[PDB]
C-alpha cells in the first residue's frame, strides 16, 4: 500500500517574505510593488499555472522566475509594469496692516 | 480507546469582549464607584478621599464616600484572579455619573494608586487607551444599558449582605450549561444595596458576615474557578 | 499516504528497542525520523503518552482508586518476535527507551531528546541534513 | 438542519476509518470500511455505540 | 577533572573517543577483550561520579557474554567476532581464583599466554562491573526492564549451561526483585502548562511640525478676527 | 512577557 | 477569643510574608522607601529600583486581614521583612485602606517599635526578633508557595492536616526573587494554580479554601 507524491512554508524573495498560503498571481502581486497584470505577465513568461498556490512552483521554476524578474531587461517585460517662513512673513505683514487699519 | 486532538500544544483562548455574545463567560461589574475628574487652577485631577478635602467640602460630598481605592484593589484582584489567566471573564465599571467602562481582559493595571488615578482621569477624558501594539483599544466606554451590553442568556444577581447565604460553588454548579453569569457588586464603601434592583433577578449572600468588596469578589471568583475546573 | 497507525507504531516501537541498543550516530538519525513519523501520522501520540494516566487534581478518590487498579493491573501489551506489523500490539505501549534517551549522556543527544520532551512547534528536520554525523565528524565538530 | 452537535456519533471502529456507504433498502443501516479490515455494520435507530 | 558535569571541554571528547573504541574495534584477541573490560571499568568510574547511561556499554556487555559462551540459535542476531574462544565444562569456579587483578601492562603482555583461569578472571571482573553499574544506573532508569531483558536471557541460559557458579544467580535474584519492586508506568510525558492570555500596557500622561501647527492656527485666528473687525468698521 | 511586575516608567 | 503566639495548642492558620520591603528613611522628617515616590534616591544608595513594593505588601495585608476567617478568628499574621525584622499582626486591627496612611503608620511603627491602640489594653503591631519557630505553635505544618512546585488542592490539604495540626504558609512578598528564603523553616513546597499568581490572589484563594474546610 505504497503511494508517493511529487513542500515548504513561506519563502522570502527580494527582502520580502512571500506567503505560503496564496495563489501564484496573488503572491506575485503581494511582492512589493508588482500588480495583478504584471503578475499575470510574469507568470505567463515563466509558463506556470496561476491558480496553483505556494505549494507548487518547484525549485527550478522558482529560480528561473526569480532570474526573469530580477532581469526585466533580459526578460523584455512590458515597461508598464515597472515604476513655512512664508507663512510667518505673511502673518507679520497681517499684523502690520491690521494694526494700521484698527488703530489709525 | 479514544484518540487525542490532532494538536495538543498549548494555545491561548481568544480574549472575550462585548462583541462576542455567545460563549459562556463571567461578567463582573464594579458599581457605584466614586470616580470623577475636577479642575484646580491649572490641571485636572481625579478625586480621592484622603487628599482633596477643601474642594471636596466645597463641592459638598462626603470624604467617606469619594474613595476610589476600593475600585483599585477590586479591579486588580479581579484582573489577576486565576480565572482571567484561564481567560473567561471581563469587567464593567458603572460610574457614579452613569458612564459604562468596559475593561478588556488584556490590560495590565498600574498597581500604584497615583498611576491608576492618572489612567482613570485620562480614560474619563479621551474615552479610550491603546496598548504597546496600539492595534486594539484596551479600555472602552459604552452606553446604557448594561443589559444591552451583556451576554444574551445570563443571570442577574447582586451580592448583598442581607440576602441569604448560598454557597457559590453550589449555585454556579446548579447554573445551566449555556448560562453565563453577571454579578453586580456594590463597590461603595458603606450604605444601602438597592441600586441595581431593576436589573437584577435576585440578591445573593455568601456568608452571615459583612465583607469588604474585594474580598467578596475574591470569594465569588474562587467558587467560579472551583466549578469550572481550573 | 496509506499507512495504518498500527503500521507506523510498529516501525516506531521496533526503532525504539533498537535505539535502546543503538550507537549515537544512529540515534541522531532516528529521532528526527520519529518526529516526522508522528508529525505526519498524528495519532501515535497515544503511545507517546496515554493521557488517562495523568492524575487529575479535580476528580474523586473513587477515580483515584480506579487509577490505582488500572496501574497495578497494567502490563505491556507489545510483542516483538511477531513480525506482522498489522497485528503486533504496537500502538499500545510506551517509549521508556526514549525516556532513557532523554537521560542520555551526550549534550546534543540530550537536547534532541528534549525535543521529544517539549511541545510540538515545527514539522521538518531534514534527516538528510541530520544524517552526516560520524564519530570522526563529531570529533572535529567538538574540536571546533 | 442542526449544524452544531453531532446528530449521531458512531464508534466501534479500530483504526483510521476511511470508507463508508449506506444500504439502499434500509434507511437506517450504514456500513463502514475501517482501515484495519473488519467491515462494520451499524443500525442508527439503536444506541449505535457498537456495530450490528 | 570534574566529570559529573554535563559537558567538559576535554572529558566529553574523551568519552566519545573511548566510545568509538568500545564500538568499532573487532574482538579477536583476549587482549582486546580485556581492553574492553578496562574500558568498561573506567566508564564505570566516570559514571559512579557522573551518573549517566551508555547504550554502547550495555551492547558491549551483551557481546562479551556471547563471545565468552559462543562455543547459537538463541540469539543469531549479534554478529560476534570469535566463535572459537569458548569455555567448556572445565571451570573450577573456586573462590580463591584470580580477582579483577589490575596488572595492566602485565596482563596485556601475558594475555597471549591465556589460561582458562585468566578467561574466568576477566569474565568475573567484567560482570562485577556490570553488577555495580546496574545497581547504580538502571533501576533508576525507566526502561530498565527492556534494557536488561537480553541480559536476563543470557544469564538464564548461562545458568542452565553451567549451574555451578553463584554470582550469576545472584544478579538474577537482584534484577528479579528489582523489577518486582518497579512498576513501569506507561508514558505521560507530553503534558503542558496551559498558556494564559497575553497582556499589555496602556498609554497616558516633531517640534518643527508642532510650531507649524500652532502658528497656522494663530494665523487663522488672526485672519478671522481682522475680517470681523474691518467689517464692523465698515458698517 | 508580563507577569506580576507592574509597569515601567518614563 | 483572640488568638496569639502565647497559645500554641489550638489548630490555626499562620501566614508569613517573605523579605517584605519595609524600609524607612529621613530627609526634614521620615519617609518610606517607595520605588515610585523617588528614583534618584534609590540610585543614590545604588540599590535596585524594583525592590520597594510597600504597595504589594499593603494589598496583601488588606486582603488577608479582610478575609472572613480573620474576624472569624482562626489565624495570625507574621511578616519577615527584607531587613530581618519580624512583624506580628493580631486579628484585631482595622488597617487603614489608604496607602499614604499605611505608609505613615508603618514608619511610626518602625520608629516606635510597637503599636498599641488608644484603648491600650494590649499592643497591635509587635516588632519582634528572629527566629520564627519561637512563635510558631507546636504542631505546625510549614508550606511555602513555589511556582514550580506541584499544584495541590487546598481542601484536600486541609483534611490531610491533622486534627490539632496548625498550618503555616510562606508567601514571597517580593515581586522578583527565588523561593530559597525559608527552606530551613518550611516543611515542603506546593503550587496552587498552573498559571503563576499574585501573592495577593494566592493568599486569598488559600484562605478561602481554609474557610471552606473549616465550615466558615
Amino acid at each position: 500500500s505504497l503511494v508517493v507524491q511529487e513542500f515548504q512554508h513561506i519563502l522570502r524573495l527580494l527582502n520580502t517574505n512571500v506567503d505560503g498560503n496564496i495563489k501564484i498571481v496573488y503572491a506575485l502581486t503581494t511582492i512589493k510593488g508588482v500588480g495583478r497584470r504584471y503578475s499575470n505577465l510574469v507568470c505567463k513568461k515563466a509558463d506556470v499555472d496561476l491558480h496553483k498556490r505556494a505549494g507548487e512552483l518547484t525549485q527550478e521554476e522558482l529560480e528561473r522566475i526569480v532570474q526573469i524578474m530580477q532581469n526585466p531587461t533580459h526578460y523584455k517585460i512590458p515597461a508598464w509594469f515597472l515604476n513655512h517662513t512664508l507663512a510667518n512673513n505673511v502673518e507679520s505683514k497681517l499684523r502690520d496692516d491690521l494694526e494700521r487699519l484698527k488703530k489709525i | 480507546q479514544k484518540a487525542l486532538p490532532a494538536s495538543l500544544v498549548p494555545q491561548a483562548p481568544p480574549v472575550l469582549t462585548s462583541k462576542d455574545k455567545i460563549t459562556k463567560r463571567m461578567i463582573v461589574v464594579l458599581a457605584m464607584a466614586s470616580l470623577e475628574t475636577h479642575k484646580i487652577s491649572d490641571k485636572y485631577v481625579l478625586l480621592n478621599c484622603d487628599d482633596h478635602q477643601g474642594l471636596l467640602k466645597k463641592m459638598g460630598r462626603d470624604i467617606s464616600e469619594a474613595r476610589p481605592d476600593i475600585t483599585h484593589q477590586c479591579l486588580l484582584t479581579l484582573l489577576d484572579s486565576p480565572i482571567n489567566k484561564a481567560g473567561k471573564l471581563q469587567v464593567y465599571i458603572q460610574t457614579s455619573r452613569g458612564i459604562l467602562i468596559e475593561v478588556n481582559p488584556t490590560v495590565r493595571i498600574p498597581r500604584t494608586f497615583k498611576r491608576f488615578s492618572g489612567l482613570m482621569v485620562q480614560l474619563l477624558h479621551k474615552l479610550s487607551i491603546r496598548s504597546v501594539n496600539s492595534e486594539e483599544k484596551l479600555l472602552k466606554v459604552i452606553k446604557n444599558p448594561i443589559t444591552d451590553h451583556l451576554p444574551t442568556k445570563c443571570r442577574k444577581v447582586t451580592l448583598s449582605f442581607d440576602a441569604p447565604v448560598i454557597r457559590v460553588q453550589d449555585y454556579i454548579e446548579k447554573l445551566d450549561d449555556d448560562e453565563s453569569i453577571c454579578v453586580f457588586v456594590g463597590a461603595m464603601a458603606r450604605g444601602k444595596d438597592n441600586f441595581a434592583d431593576e436589573y437584577v433577578d435576585e440578591k445573593v449572600g455568601l456568608s452571615n458576615y459583612p465583607l469588604s468588596a474585594s474580598v467578596a469578589c475574591s470569594k465569588f471568583c474562587h467558587g467560579a474557578e472551583d466549578a469550572w475546573n481550573i | 499516504t496509506h499507512l495504518s497507525a498500527h503500521l507506523v507504531a510498529s516501525f516506531i516501537k521496533k526503532l525504539a528497542r533498537l535505539t535502546l541498543e543503538s550507537p549515537p550516530s544512529a540515534i541522531v538519525t532516528v529521532i528526527p525520523f520519529i518526529y516526522n513519523l508522528i508529525r505526519k501520522h498524528p495519532n501515535c501520540m497515544i503511545m507517546l503518552h496515554n493521557p488517562a494516566f495523568i492524575s487529575n487534581p479535580f476528580q474523586t478518590p473513587d477515580q483515584v482508586a480506579n487509577l490505582k487498579t488500572l496501574k497495578e493491573n497494567y502490563v505491556d501489551p507489545f510483542d516483538v518476535h511477531e513480525s506482522d506489523p498489522e497485528l503486533t500490539h504496537a500502538l499500545d505501549s510506551s517509549l521508556w527507551e526514549l525516556a532513557s534517551l532523554m537521560e542520555h549522556y551526550h549534550p546534543n543527544v540530550a537536547t534532541l531528546a528534549k525535543i521529544f520532551a517539549q511541545p510540538f512547534k515545527k514539522l521538518s528536520y531534514n534527516m538528510e541534513d541530520f544524517l552526516d554525523w560520524n564519530y570522526d565528524s563529531l570529533l572535529n565538530a567538538e574540536s571546533s | 438542519s442542526n449544524a452544531y452537535e453531532p446528530q449521531l456519533e458512531l464508534t466501534g471502529a479500530t483504526d483510521y476509518v476511511r470508507t463508508l456507504s449506506f444500504i439502499p433498502a434500509a434507511p437506517h443501516l450504514v456500513a463502514t470500511g475501517s482501515y484495519d479490515g473488519l467491515i462494520r455494520l451499524y443500525d442508527t435507530r439503536s444506541s449505535g455505540s457498537t456495530p450490528i | 577533572f570534574s566529570t559529573s558535569d554535563q559537558y567538559h571541554l576535554v572529558i566529553t571528547p574523551a568519552l566519545i573517543l573511548m566510545s568509538q573504541f568500545l564500538e568499532q574495534i573487532k574482538f579477536n584477541s583476549l587482549k582486546r577483550i580485556a581492553f574492553g573490560a578496562v574500558l568498561v571499568r573506567i566508564v564505570s568510574q566516570y559514571q559512579r561520579i557522573s551518573k549517566r547511561y551508555i547504550p554502547e556499554v550495555v551492547y558491549f556487555f551483551q557481546k562479551i557474554l556471547l563471545t565468552f559462551i559462543v562455543e547459537p540459535l538463541d540469539f543469531e542476531n549479534i554478529r560476534l567476532d570469535s566463535y572459537e574462544l569458548g569455555l567448556p565444562l572445565d571451570v573450577d569456579f573456586t573462590k580463591k581464583r584470580s580477582t579483577i587483578i589490575p596488572l595492566h601492562t602485565l596482563s596485556t603482555m601475558d594475555t597471549e599466554a591465556h589460561p582458562v583461569d585468566q578467561c574466568v578472571s576477566v569474565l568475573l571482573n567484567v560482570m562485577e562491573s556490570l553488577d555495580a553499574t546496574i545497581s547504580t544506573v538502571w533501576k533508576s532508569l525507566p526502561a530498565f526492564n527492556e534494557i536488561i531483558l537480553p541480559i536476563q536471557q543470557l544469564l538464564s541460559a548461562y545458568t542452565s549451561k553451567y549451574s555451578d557458579f553463584e554470582k550469576p544467580r545472584n544478579i538474577l535474584n537482584k534484577v528479579e526483585k528489582l523489577t518486582k519492586f518497579t512498576e513501569h508506568i506507561p508514558l505521560a510525558l507530553q503534558n503542558h502548562k496551559p498558556v494564559s492570555i497575553p497582556t499589555h500596557a496602556p498609554k497616558y500622561e516633531d517640534r518643527t511640525r508642532s510650531e507649524i501647527n500652532k502658528m497656522k492656527a494663530q494665523l487663522k485666528k488672526e485672519r478671522k478676527f481682522t475680517m470681523k473687525e474691518i467689517r464692523k468698521d465698515a458698517k | 512577557t508580563d507577569r506580576f511586575k507592574g509597569d515601567d516608567d518614563i
